[PDB]
RNA sequence: UUGAGCUUUGAUGUGUAGGAUAGGUGGGAGGGCCGACCUUGAAAUACCACCCUUUAAUGUUUGAUGUUCUAACGUUGACCCGUAAUCCGGGUUGCGGACAGUGUCUGGUGGGUAGUUUGACUGGGGCGGUC
């Protein structure tokens, strides 16, 4: 399925490109999330001759805003007080939703689907390391401590 | 019924034909599949029971065109 | 080393037809002495299947005459009628004792169904392992042996079995008429595909090369 | 491949049922009062050599097969194959490992052994009942304290092992019965 | 992560007996030294030919599962709404996840079901025999 890109994607190419992609991949993931548009001649001209400047401005402004948000969530410390048993070992596993709304309480305005924590659950008390996928090319780190309430 | 909401592919009847030409009735069924399509014009997800041929027709003709054609035909989606 | 004109003129990429490099066969040679011409032939053969055996003799005309060493077994007046065919040892089980002695001169062994009795158990491990048995599909044990021996010693080039898929027979001396050798080489299909084993594989005659002793390398087409 | 009907074939026929040669050994035909006739044949699978039991229907029937046996004479072995020959046609022939199973140790050279060939091809060879063989290895028998017969293990020039009485030493030809794998006499 | 093939550069087969440090099969006197001759087996030896047996560099044609992921799809998990509703739909969320399942084609099994066949003569018919 010939498709025109509206953004830099993983292993296809930069924007403003003509790539042959599988129909399923184009239909289910790319085109719903704006990352591509089918290579109809109308869209080819509409994009190349008319949009390939404005949408580029928007893309770079967004990349800059996301690097800004990465700079802004550089407080690098956020407190979490949840219920835990003895020997640490939280009874209730704190989660991505909890981390997100806690940092929004004390920090940046960030969505719940944004945080990307590697260890998976955060079942115990203590200092933990969580990553933040704010933009497809830039990440962020926060030190999250879980104090037993 | 098993009818592709885009084309209109119905179950057609035919024959089973053996090696000795013994004919028995049978049906051919259209490869129907429930699928949610992303209508960018409406920022919405619409669910049509399409065949695979209908999926390809939508790929080629754009979803909003097919939806307008359905509204013209008088078929609630 | 003077064995490198061959490697100059080895064309493995450009395969030739029958007419192209036939005249160059001795122009590709640097031999001290004189030799013959060999052939390259193949056919799908279940290494496993034994019902794939074809023994006999192939009469290839227009060439070398009595240059073969034969051992014969006859009973009766044919013991003297066979000496009229220029045969070497037309005799009795004394020839079997010669084989026991470990004789390497005689190569093709012939009999007659009356005296075949003598032949089979005699040199029994020896002759057949020597790839020289005496089946009847080939007529190496006849009743009218006068009418066949003059041919078997005159002009016959025998087909052989090999453990490998290889089946490469022999043509005659290098110095014969090259065009006529082409016809002689062509006169082999009518028999090499006269009797298959009915379990032939993908193709019939995959290889076709004409090497004389070690000199010529003429790869050819299966059809032409 | 004349088709054969159940109430027709007695023992000896070589039926070809189900892509497989057989050999009717015994058959009992029954015609009861008020019912379809049948035959209880004592078949014989002719490739693995096991006896199968089949009740055949008057109507149910099978094609014949070219399974035949005559007296071939062993010649030589080479690699995985055994070659034999006729004394009335002198037709050459080659078998395989499957055909010579456990008769490898019984055939020497020139033995006249009946072979079953099918599709013009051997499937089973039967070694002559008694074969004269020579012993490759034995422990010099010493009576020692033996009070009974004792016996002694002895390999042969073809690999086989037989119990030989006590005196047979090395280089003595013995006679064994292929059927029982046992010593019969020391052939002088 | 690898397995089989194909142009392909090459190497490589170790017993008995022959000195052994013989791949097979024909044609078998070629290139400082072998060869044949001779010892020899079951086959006897330089010379290259047709290839088998592995082995290593590319284009190879590729499949094979084995991990991860989410977005298709499933959800007879939980909650919210239509709503005075253990249906249905929509929305958050969790779990599976390109498996499952369905369509066309195809191999197998299939008395579960269906349509049918199962001869004639005959001193009644059957069995026996016969055509
Ligand atoms: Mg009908
Ligand atoms: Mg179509
Ligand atoms: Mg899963
Ligand atoms: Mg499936
Ligand atoms: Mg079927
Ligand atoms: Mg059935
Ligand atoms: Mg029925
Ligand atoms: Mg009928
Ligand atoms: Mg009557
Ligand atoms: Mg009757």
């Amino acid at each position: 399925m010939q498709v025109i890109l509206l953004d830099k994607v993983a292993n296809l190419g930069s924007l403003g490109d003509q790539v042959n992609v599988k129909a399923g991949y184009a239909r289910n993931f790319l085109v719903p999330q704006g990352k591509a548009v089918p290579a109809t001649k109308k869209n080819i001209e509409f994009f190349e001759a008319r949009r390939a400047e404005l949408e580029a401005k928007l893309a770079e402004v967004l990349a800059a805003a996301n690097a800004r948000a990465e700079k802004i969530n550089a407080l690098e410390t956020v407190t979490i007080a949840s219920k835990a048993g003895d020997e640490g070992k939280l009874f209730g596993s704190i989660g991505t939703r909890d981390i997100a709304d806690a940092v929004t309480a004390a920090g940046v305005e960030v969505a719940k689907s944004e945080v990307r924590l590697p260890n998976g659950v955060l079942r115990t008390t203590g200092e933990h390391e969580v990553s933040f996928q704010v933009h497809s090319e830039v990440f962020a780190k926060v030190i999250v401590n879980v104090v037993a309430e | 019924s098993r009818v592709c909401q885009v084309t209109g592919k119905r179950p057609v009847t035919g024959n089973n034909r053996s090696h000795a030409l013994n004919a028995t009735k049978r049906r051919f069924l259209p490869n129907l599949h429930s699928h949610r399509f992303w209508v960018e014009s409406e920022k919405r997800f619409v669910t049509l029971r399409v065949s695979a041929k209908g999926m390809r027709v939508i790929d080629k003709k754009g979803i909003d065109t097919v939806l307008a054609e359905l509204r013209a035909r008088g078929e609630k989606y | 080393k003077r064995m490198r004109v061959i490697r100059e003129k080895v064309d493995a990429t450009k395969q030739y037809d029958i007419n192209e490099a036939i005249a160059l066969l001795k122009e590709l040679a640097t031999a001290k002495f004189v030799e013959s011409v060999d052939v390259a032939v193949n056919l799908g053969i279940d290494a496993r299947k034994s019902d794939q055996n074809v023994r006999g003799a192939t009469v290839l005309p227009h060439g070398t005459g009595r240059s073969v060493r034969v051992a014969v077994f006859t009973q009766g007046a044919n013991a003297e009628a066979a000496k009229a065919a220029g045969a070497e040892l037309v005799g009795m089980e004394d020839l079997a004792d010669q084989i026991k002695k470990g004789e390497m001169n005689f190569d093709v062994v012939i009999a007659s169904p009356d005296a075949m009795r003598v032949v089979g158990q005699l040199g029994q491990v020896l002759g057949p392992r020597g790839l020289m048995p005496n089946p009847k599909v080939g007529t190496v044990t006849p009743n009218v042996a006068e009418a066949v021996k003059n041919a078997k010693a005159g002009q016959v080039r025998y087909r052989n079995d090999k453990n490998g898929i290889i089946h490469t027979t022999i043509g005659k001396v290098d110095f014969d008429a090259d065009k006529l050798k082409e016809n002689l080489e062509a006169l082999l299909v009518a028999l090499k595909k006269a009797k298959p084993t009915q379990a032939k594989g993908v193709y019939i005659k995959k290889v076709s090369i004409s090497t004389t002793m070690g000199a010529g390398v003429a790869v050819d087409q299966a059809g032409l | 491949m004349a088709t054969y009907y159940s109430n027709d074939f007695r023992a000896g026929l070589k039926i070809m049922l189900d892509g497989e040669p057989y050999a009717v050994e015994a058959s009992e035909f029954v015609k009861p009062g008020k019912g379809q006739a049948f035959a209880r044949v004592k078949l014989r699978r002719l490739l693995t050599g096991t006896r199968v039991e089949k009740t055949f229907k008057s109507t149910d029937s099978a094609e014949g097969a070219d399974v035949v046996d005559m007296n071939l004479t062993y010649l030589y072995n080479d690699g995985e194959f055994w070659h034999f020959m006729n004394n009335e046609t002198f037709e050459q022939l080659s078998a395989d490992a499957k055909a010579i199973g456990d008769n490898a140790k019984w055939l020497l050279d020139q033995a006249e052994c009946i072979v079953t060939l099918w599709n013009g091809q051997p499937i089973s060879v039967t070694p002559p009942n008694f074969v004269e063989l020579e012993i490759v290895d034995t422990d010099p028998g010493l009576k020692g304290d033996t009070a009974g017969t004792g016996g002694k293990p002895a390999t042969l020039s073809t690999g086989a092992v037989v119990k030989v009485p006590l005196f047979v030493q090395i280089g003595e030809v013995i006679k064994v019965d292929t059927r029982s794998g046992e010593y019969v006499s020391r052939v002088k």
